[PDB]
RNA sequence: UCCAAACUAAUUU
RNA sequence: GUCUCUGUGGCGCAAUCGGAGCGCGUUCGGCUGUUACCGAAAGGUUGGUGGUUCGAGCCCACCCAGGGACGCCA
RNA sequence: GUCUACGGCCAUACCACCCUGAACGCGCCCGAUCUCGUCUGAUCUCGGAAGCUAAGCAGGGUCGGGCCUGGUUAGUACUUGGAUGGGAGACCGCCUGGGAAUACCGGGUGCUGUAGGCUU
RNA sequence: CGGCCAAGCGUUCAUAGCGACGUCGCUUUUUGAUCCUUCGAUGUCGGCUCUUCCUAUCAUUGUGAAGCAGAAUUCACCAAGC
RNA sequence: GGAGGACAGAAACCUCCCGUGGAGCAGAAGGGCAAAAGCUCGCUUGAUCUUGAUUUUCAGUACGAAUACAGACCGUGAAAG
RNA sequence: AGUGCUCUGAAUGUCAAAGUGAAGAAAUUCAAUGAAGCGCGGGUAAACGGCGGGAGUAACUAUGACUCUCUUAAGGUAGCC
RNA sequence: AGCGAAUGAUUAGAGGUCUUGGUCAACCUAUUCUCAAACUUUAAAUGGGUAAGAAGCCCGGCUCGCUGGCGUGGAGCCGGGCGUGGAAUGCGAGUGCCUAGUGGGCCACUUUUGGUAAGCAGAACUGGCGCUGCGGGAUGAACCGAACGCCGGGUUAAGGCGCCCGAUGCCGACGCUCAUCAGACCCCAGAAAAGGUGUUGGUUGAUAUAGACAGCAGGACGGUGGCCAUGGAAGUCGGAAUCCGCUAAGGAGUGUGUAACAACUCACCUGCCGAAUCAACUAGCCCUGAAAAUGGAUGGCGCUGGAGCGUCGGGCCCAUACCCGG
């Protein structure tokens, strides 16, 4: 039976990358976390206060509370039969803004830019992105050359 | 006595080398890995014949030095005391274990065993043994490696390499690279001298 | 050789450099981490710090707040611009530290327009003073001191620029323990010893000392005061005339210059083509020499 | 009334 | 298998109290006609190998050479 | 063209060695009455301005070492799914999709924000 | 209980008879290992008696080999009739 | 580690140079750490008084331990803290 | 020596209830005083039971009368196997 | 994957030369062989999380005792305006109460731990058996196909189609193989190393009408026997040898087992014989290797121009599955 220790098996998870030891870069301290934005929870090893438990390393939740040094994140956790939402307090060394949301905020700012300018050209522009259609018909020039013949090579034995 | 060798033939356990953890292994039976005139240069002992395993298995250290011996005294007897250099290219690093039994605790209670010997885990295509000789002894290196096969459990193939000696450069291009100083013979092997670096090593190469 | 080289190839494959501004020896990232960083619930509020740096011939004083892009300087006041106000010389002593901190404050408060609201301590006592905010007005500009890598012992000139900035009207949390008039064995602050360091009286005494004992080292220690004719007995008023000239007109106006060409004063990088024929004619002229 | 044991095989009167 | 335990001068064996010894023997003077007694000197990888430590023969981990003790329903 | 102060990303920026550095600056530098420290004014602190780019620093250089980035390695190794595939086995082919790492061979050698200089 | 390889032994001579260092198997009369069956019970060692089966042959019939002169002996083959 | 310096040597102390952590941080191992989390000085008692929330084990109960706050009183520092 | 059993009871240490003394408004509390027993001291094995190791040594060898030693309450005697 | 990258483990030469090593090591530098569950610069496949709107977006204002240079910053509140519903595919969803039985499991593919192994012990992932019949595997909890109301018709799956036994009673296609223990279909119910001038393929190399190969043989071996030695030299050998025939090409011996001048004509041939041949590999089937006890098991009978093995075609046979119908 394994131990129920708080850092059991975090030999590589909470370690540091190679030649990225030492002083934390200072711009991880001057991000701004509003309430209700999506953060990625990772967890450094250089800072021991306020680190999340290992079951949250690599999860993603939204911010509900903001303190002097920390944050309150609502994270889904799949315990055995059901997913329940956990409220965890993490110092802000261990998190970062998630770019999974920001492509969606890139196109909501792109769609309102094109709905009040759609009508006067009679344009019904496409907004729903579609899942990669099959390739259309086209022509392929040989340019006078002929295609190179390929044939399998004989076997030989080295290693 | 040791167990019969079909007990420890297939690579079933994860590699268990001797370390801080597995203490007190017996020493391996094979201790000498190179043999013949070891101090022979690279310049004119050009043929290299290999022994390649066809199976994924593990070979005991008793059997590595049984084929060390039986291929030595054939090469001694027919290519002279110094007309060859053989090299065993497997080290017995994996440690096999034994569960000794029969006032201890009987049965499979406490079954993790004690270290008993060492084997070398070998793969498909992996070279077991190499011999370098004169070019006119191709008949005898094929015979000495054929007589070392009968000492090993699985299946092996005998193969004459395309490289020069124990080097990694093809024998078709070896003399041209020595001539144009792309290679430099130091000892048994050869140094590759690339076209980058500080230019004083170019100057001493072309003194 | 005989010894193992420590700086081999495997030494450099595993070497992590420190930060660019650490290995220049300019920034303490331990202190900066506690100084430029705002509480996360005071979200986009700035956190201003007064940056006092003393070179060998100048005193830089500037207020900055931190951004992800780099620090943003809001106001900066130098000490080599004090001869415009009438201090020709001694431009790095304790007195010009006060004048630079005073100039930095008054240049900031009219930049914001609060200059007549917060006047500061006009008559220099040298005693403890704190600007307190007035209800119904804008608050006092609250700022913190970044001494840097300086050893902050009692009498250090960075507290002179602090004392000038408090008297200029800024709100800087400080104590009087590191002003020059503090007495460590009594834990007592004088405010008259400290007042004379603002007026340059420690220098004025040493000028009168070298006049009456050496007179040849006097021309050596104070060769530029003699050229600008700065008598010891005219000096305390020479800063009083200077401080009022600061409060008269703290605005920094600057002159542009245009008539410059594109003269390379250094040397550009050699191209790849110039590099690999240079070796080709080194290899040629080596074989041609044998 | 303190303790106090032993003594060449090497021979010639 | 597991747990304790011993190892020290030629011999039996101390100190287990982190800061090298008894008895006997062996040399060597004496006494004696000549071989107990009297006097004095010498002698120790303190099993081995690493640890810990201000510091180890004393405390730790292992190896060895020895011992001892713990098991029974067929 | 370039520096200073404060930075951001933290080697394309580091290390060794050589060469050049106008003007500003930055430095080395000169001194110990005051402030403040020392076994020692060397460091630290303070007061200066005779000297100097020697060194730091900057720019350049090196068939340089590292580092960053491409090629090869290689559709290789491995791998998801599949078969009443093969083989005594160990293991191995094929189908269906994914897809690396050295050695080896090239290229590169800091970008940049805020404030303030200098360069005719 | 057998096989393969062949350093050696066999005055000479690897292999008549052998066979180190290796390595590949078979068998279920051993014992370990396991715990599938039986605890509303399968009488539990040996000897005695009696039958049948196996061959991995001790002898006998027919053979081959030898370091088989004869004699005795050893090694193999077909073979479990007796 | 190197090179030097009366006695002084394989080890005493002195000095310069190299030194990306190869040391140390009470202990097991793992992670972290260099104008530091190390070593040395100065001042101290935040090892104190409180009420909730959260995490970890998990039934998502308790203990234990731990993390963010908030209210007091305090220490230290020029100050940010 | 152990475990018992037994004798002795000296100033004996420990030691209950009652009794005595003091403190207190009282319940109560404290102190003094101390029976047997235990502890201390003898005796007792035809009581229960118990009754060692290690070295060296005779002039062929081998043995070991003798010698030295750690050691315990004694170290197994006459016998017998 | 890596180790000419740190930490460990480790093989060999080479180049340097300082010295408390005695030319040797040690040492250093550049290489080189082989490793790692409790090492790693690097680094997949499969995987884990979040997102893909009206609970949004854009406008104005208001509140605050929090924050504060500032009309700041933050949260809240109130109006007003915007539907192309902002990937695919499928689907009705939400929520409460009460509650039984269970808490001995076992098996299989892949990953995996202990063990020589086990129809052994212990995990992961999914499916199954337990709870479940049916067709197929002769027989079988678990394999393969497919899951079940009571029937008719049709058609399939896995598997089959000599006879048992439904279906090849095809003028089926091309080969391989002879076994005096043949072989014969997932799981699965029997074999290995090593061999075979057994046959059939293949790979590489070599010789050949300036005539090989195999067999008869025609001048068809000698001063030099040297050197090695009178334990083996004017035939032939357990130690280092090693030129020459006065030739058309020739021994200091493979060859008549040898202290012997013992003694016979191989070797190398140009005419005879006159056309192809030799060797080493390799892998198909078959054989040797291959021995246990009641008499016996491709299921049986049997089968050899196949009813065996390999690659294939057309038909055909039937499940409770699929389809149409009651
Ligand atoms: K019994
Ligand atoms: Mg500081
Ligand atoms: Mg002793
Ligand atoms: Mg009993
Ligand atoms: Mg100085
Ligand atoms: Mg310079
Ligand atoms: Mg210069
Ligand atoms: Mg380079
Ligand atoms: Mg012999
Ligand atoms: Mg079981
Ligand atoms: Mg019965
Ligand atoms: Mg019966
Ligand atoms: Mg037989
Ligand atoms: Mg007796
Ligand atoms: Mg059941
Ligand atoms: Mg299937």
């Amino acid at each position: 039976t394994n131990t129920k220790g708080k850092r059991r098996g975090t030999r590589y998870m909470f370690s540091r990358p190679f030649r990225k030891h030492g002083v934390v870069p200072l711009a991880t301290y001057m991000r701004i976390y509003k309430k209700g934005d999506i953060v990625d929870i990772k967890g450094m090893g250089t800072v021991q206060k306020g680190m999340p438990h290992k079951c949250y390393h690599g999860k993603t939740g939204r911010v509900y509370n903001v303190t002097q040094h920390a944050v309150g994140i609502v994270v889904n956790k799949q315990v055995k039969g059901k997913i329940l939402a956990k409220r965890i307090n993490v110092r802000i060394e261990h998190i970062k803004h998630s770019k999974s949301r920001d492509s969606f905020l890139k196109r909501v700012k792109e769609n309102d830019q094109k709905k009040k300018e759609a009508k006067e050209k009679g344009t019904w522009v496409q907004l729903k992105r579609q899942p990669a259609p099959p390739r259309e018909a086209h022509f392929v020039r040989t340019n006078g050359k002929e295609p190179e013949l390929l044939e399998p090579i004989p076997y030989e034995f080295m290693a | 006595g040791r167990r019969p060798a079909r007990c420890y033939r297939y690579c079933k356990n994860k590699p268990y080398p001797k370390s801080r953890f597995c203490r007190g292994v017996p020493d391996a039976k094979i201790r000498i890995f190179d043999l013949g005139r070891k101090k022979a240069k690279v310049d004119e002992f050009p043929l290299g014949g290999h022994m390649v395993s066809d199976e994924y298995e593990q070979l005991s250290s008793e059997a590595l030095e049984a084929a060390r011996i039986c291929a030595n005294k054939y090469m001694v007897k027919s290519c002279g005391r110094d007309g060859f250099h053989m090299r065993v290219r497997l080290h017995p690093f994996h440690v096999i274990r034994i569960n000794k039994m029969l006032r201890l605790q009987t049965g499979m209670r406490g079954a993790f065993g004690k270290p008993q010997g060492t084997v070398a885990r070998v793969h498909i295509g992996q070279v077991i043994m190499s011999i370098r000789t004169k070019l006119q002894n191709e008949e005898h290196v094929i015979e000495a490696l054929r007589r070392a096969k009968f000492k090993f459990p699985g299946r092996q193939k005998i193969h004459i390499s395309k490289k020069w000696g124990f080097t990694k450069f093809n024998a078709d291009e070896f003399e041209d690279m020595v001539a144009k100083k792309c290679l430099i013979p130091d000892g048994c092997g050869v140094k590759y001298v690339p076209s980058h670096g500080p230019l004083d090593k170019w100057r001493v190469l072309h003194s | 050789g005989f010894v193992k080289v420590v700086k081999n190839k495997a030494y450099f494959k595993r070497y992590q450099v420190k930060f660019r501004r650490r290995r220049e020896g300019k920034t303490d990232y331990y202190a900066r981490k506690r100084l430029v960083i705002q509480d996360k619930n005071k979200y986009n509020t700035p956190k201003y710090r007064m940056i006092v740096r003393v070179t060998n011939r100048d005193i830089i004083c500037q207020i900055a707040y931190a951004r992800i892009e780099g620090d943003m300087i809001v106001c900066a006041a130098y000490a080599h611009e004090l001869p415009k106000y009438g201090v020709k010389v001694g431009l790095t002593n304790y007195a010009a530290a006060y004048c630079t901190g005073l100039l930095l404050a008054r240049r900031l408060l009219n930049r914001f327009g609060m200059d007549k609201i917060y006047e500061g301590q006009v008559e220099v006592t040298g005693d403890e003073y704190n600007v307190e905010s007035i209800d119904g007005q804008p608050g006092a500009f609250t700022c913190y001191l970044d001494a840097g890598l300086a050893r902050t012992t009692t009498g250090n000139k960075v507290f002179g620029a602090l004392k000038g900035a408090v008297d200029g009207g800024l709100s800087i949390p400080h104590s009087t323990k590191r002003f020059p008039g503090y007495d460590s064995e009594s834990k007592e602050f004088n405010a008259e010893v400290h007042r004379k360091h603002i007026m340059g009286q420690n220098v004025a005494d040493y000028m009168r000392y070298l006049m009456e004992e050496d007179e040849d080292a006097y021309k050596k220690q104070f060769s530029q005061y003699i050229k600008n004719s700065v008598t010891p007995d005219m000096m305390e008023e020479m800063y009083k005339k200077a401080h009022a000239a600061i409060r008269e007109n703290p605005v920094y106006e600057k002159k542009p210059k245009k008539e410059v060409k594109k003269k390379r004063w250094n040397r550009p990088k050699m191209s790849l083509a110039q590099k690999k024929d240079r070796v080709a004619q080194k290899k040629a002229s080596f074989l041609r020499a044998q």
